[PDB]
């Protein structure tokens, strides 16, 4: 009822097993027993697979496991017990798993990790996941006893009732800590215990409206934390300020993210200049996605944000209904080098103010993909204010046909026009371009002379002929999949003098001797075509249809 | 008795040129125009002829004369009317300001000064407010006396009149006139 391959990888997934299947062997290296109905696991059910390296028992209905059930799994490296029905954990289970690297106990209705440390012998553990939405309510100092270093630690404690002080402090290093907290009640206690270990902190679903700061024990060395992210949090202008005060403890913080967050209240907070945080330390990257401001009304004093983003080099604000970056605000971002405003509401009329005379002085890369831009001509003219812009992405914008004449930033060498619905390319596009992406459009041909072009992306278009080499005397890379070419003679191939990489795959070809002879004569061009011959299937005739070369 | 007028017409005023005006989600009964010359988002109510005048916008190259006041919506940065088109050319158009005052002891005095017009298009809001303040500071308007008129005389006859015993009607603050067509100004305080 189960099938294994030649590498000892056996599939017993989505079966109706009510117990571990019999006749397992020492030749088995991987076992997938997910989506089953194994209510009970006995002492010898898994004794035969002494060489098992991977054990997935995800989504079964496991409610009982004998203490010594894993006695012979000394070679096990991966144990996934997520989404099961284990309401109690036994330290006996993990004792013989000295080689264990990944352990998932998340999604089980247990209230605690037990009265006995579960992991003191998992010396090789790198990843640990625990907790649940409804019942996990307490963290004790012994819970994580024995762990020195972890790459990823995820703790779901949305229903946490008590955290024993110094519990998280025993872990020396944690590259990525994910915390699911519904309230901010224990945030300060937890934070204090992770200043020396966590390199990347992620907070999910936390309501921080009631959060209030208070001085933490200043300690010996600096925090190794480089990234801090908030996911699904709720903030107020007041509480947001309180959070910033934590920055004094993570002086090496370089990146901050706010994803799917909500900012409530009106827009007035009016504090003294002392409770206001105006410094952002060494943070150079700020990333915001799907931010909801349900009452963007009473808000009026943007300057606190001016000192916050003063020394910031990278900013991302995705899918957050942005329609305007005020000129005066744009002029204050003197250090900004990268700005991403994808999936917003930018239109030329508002963009003219955002990229006003003096806006984003140091900007090098600007991404305006999937906005409401309609005109390439007016847009290039508007962006002329950006003297250092070198890369522009205006993909996923519905542009009207382009004209013969256009003005663009003098240093612009990269341009993304993917998915703009264009049918023709005209001299609007500057010859200063080194990289051009015009994929996923409606082009029937390409006749634009670009003397400096090194890379052209034009996949998913309607070209029936690879474009003339003379249009690109120095092209290095060309990707033209999902188009409409069918032949590719040696002449045109050798025509590009500097060409290195070509992607003609996933196309519809005609299968003729006049071509096949060329295929056999020089397979030395297999080092110019990627995904060859995987994606180079034929179409005609019906005999060779869907057959590789 | 004239304490309210003196308080209002001694408020600080703000003026900004070449501003970018925009409209938001109309959250209350009266639409607002927003400008951010620096770091403050200013909300300016659209009343009177401005309701017809401004639609979805955006509106570039506007000047604003702003006076901040107590209001219902509890906004902290709110002025009313006073929106005009910015100068196309620089203007220094000097006009005569005459001031007649009949004091508490029936004595009639007449004084004169010059008033510098610097805008091609100027709001009644701006003229009313600045002139009354000048009259308050220098001629004790709303001290013992708080009646009479300000009259803006245009070169081709027309008049714009501000009655001093009460605040300027709200809708007229959006009313704009040709700054370069003002001939003179006559004040009569009594
Ligand atoms: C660590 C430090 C963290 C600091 C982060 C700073 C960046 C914060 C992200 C700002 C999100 C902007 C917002 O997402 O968009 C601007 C909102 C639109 O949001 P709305 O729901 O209120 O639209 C109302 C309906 N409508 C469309 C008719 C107007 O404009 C509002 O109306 C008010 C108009 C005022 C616009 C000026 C604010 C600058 C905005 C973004 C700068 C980047
Ligand atoms: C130009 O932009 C497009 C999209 O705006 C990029 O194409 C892909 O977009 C999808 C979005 O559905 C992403 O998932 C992919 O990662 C994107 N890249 C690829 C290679 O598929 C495209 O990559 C951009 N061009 C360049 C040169 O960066
Ligand atoms: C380009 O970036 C430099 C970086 O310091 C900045 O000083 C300058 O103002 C920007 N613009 C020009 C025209 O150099
Ligand atoms: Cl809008």
């Amino acid at each position: 009822s189960l099938s294994c391959d030649a590498s000892g990888v056996c599939d017993g997934r989505s079966r109706s097993f009510t117990s571990i299947p019999s006749g397992l062997t020492a030749a088995m290296k991987s076992l997938d027993l997910s989506f089953n109905k194994i209510t009970y696991i006995g002492h010898g059910d898994l004794r035969a697979c002494a060489n098992l390296q991977v054990l997935i028992l995800k989504s079964s209905r496991i409610n009982t496991i004998e203490g010594d059930a894993f006695y012979s799994l000394g070679s096990l490296e991966h144990l996934d017990l997520s989404d099961n029905h284990l309401s109690s954990l036994s330290s006996s289970w993990f004792g013989p798993l000295s080689s264990l690297k990944y352990l998932n106990l998340m999604g089980n209705p247990y209230q605690t990790l037990g009265v006995t440390s579960l992991f003191p012998n998992l010396t090789n553990l790198q990843t640990l996941r625990i907790g649940n939405v409804e019942t996990f309510s307490e963290i004790r100092r012994i819970d994580f006893a024995g762990l020195t270093s972890l790459n990823e630690l995820e703790i779901k404690a949305l229903s946490l009732r008590n955290y024993q002080s110094q519990s998280l402090k025993s872990i020396r290093d944690i590259h990525h800590l994910t915390l699911h907290l519904s309230e901010s009640a224990f945030l300060l206690e937890i934070f204090a215990d992770i200043l020396s270990s966590v390199r990347y902190l992620e907070l999910r679903d936390t309501n921080l409206a009631r959060f209030q700061f208070s001085p933490l024990p200043v300690d010996e060395v600096s925090s190794p934390m480089k990234k801090l992210a908030f996911r699904g949090s709720v903030l107020t202008d007041e509480s947001f300020n309180e959070l910033l005060k934590l920055l004094r403890y993570i002086l090496e913080l370089s990146e901050v993210e706010f994803d799917d967050c909500t900012l409530n209240g009106l827009g007035d907070f009016n504090p003294s200049e002392s409770d206001v945080v105006s410094e952002l330390g060494k943070v150079e990257t700020v990333t915001i996605r799907r931010l909801h401001i349900p009452q963007f009304y009473l808000f009026y004093d943007l300057s606190t944000v001016y000192s916050l983003l003063e020394k910031v080099k990278r900013i991302t604000v995705e899918n957050s209904k942005v329609f305007l970056v005020p000129c005066s605000f744009s002029q204050h971002l003197k250090s900004l080098e990268f700005l991403d405003l994808s999936e917003n509401l930018m239109v030329e009329e508002y963009l003219k103010n955002s990229a006003c005379k003096g806006a984003w002085p140091s900007l090098q890369t600007l991404v305006l993909s999937q906005n409401h831009l309609r005109s390439m001509q007016k847009t290039g003219e508007i962006l002329l204010t950006l003297k250092n812009l070198t890369s522009l992405d205006i993909s996923r914008n519905t542009f009207h046909p382009m004209p013969d004449s256009c003005q663009w930033p003098e240093k612009m060498r990269f341009l993304n026009l993917s998915s703009t619905g264009i049918r023709v390319v005209k001299t609007c596009i500057p010859q200063t371009l080194e990289v051009l992406d015009v994929s996923n459009n409606n082009l029937d041909s390409f006749s634009l002379f670009l003397p400096r072009l090194q890379e052209l992306y034009i996949s998913r278009n309607k070209l029936k002929t690879l474009p003339d080499a003379s249009l690109f005397p120095v092209l290095l890379v060309m990707k033209i999949r999902e188009n409409a070419v069918s032949t590719f003679s040696k002449d045109q191939l050798g025509s590009f003098p500097k060409l290195e990489t070509l992607e003609a795959g996933d196309n519809h070809f005609v299968c003729s001797c006049e071509l096949l002879s060329f295929t056999m004569e020089t397979p030395a061009l297999a080092q110019i075509l990627v995904d060859w011959p995987d994606s180079y299937l034929c179409d005609s005739p019906p005999r060779l249809h869907g057959h590789r070369l | 008795k004239y304490e309210d007028l003196r308080a209002y017409y001694t408020k600080p005023s703000f003026e900004f040129e070449k501003q970018f005006g925009f409209m938001l989600k109309p959250w209350t009964t009266v639409r607002f125009m927003n400008v951010i010359p620096n770091r403050f988002i200013y909300k300016i109510a659209l009343v009177g002829k401005d309701e017809k005048k401004y639609k979805d916008g955006p509106y570039d190259n506007i000047d604003v004369f702003i006076v901040l006041e107590d209001n219902k919506y509890q906004l902290k940065k709110y002025s009313v009317g006073g929106i005009t088109k910015t100068n196309s050319k620089k203007v220094n158009h000097k006009v005569e300001l005459s001031i007649t005052k009949k004091d508490n002891q029936g004595m009639i005095s007449r004084d004169v000064s010059e008033y510098m017009i610097t805008k091609e298009e100027i709001s009644l809001k701006e003229l009313d407010f600045k002139l009354r303040k000048q009259l308050i500071e220098k001629h004790n308007l709303y001290g013992n006396m708080g009646s009479g008129t300000i009259v803006i005389k245009m070169k081709n006859g027309g008049k714009y009149t501000f009655e001093l015993h009460k605040k300027l009607q709200e809708h007229r603050m959006a009313d704009v006139i040709d700054g370069t067509n003002i001939d003179n100004i006559e004040v009569n305080i009594k």
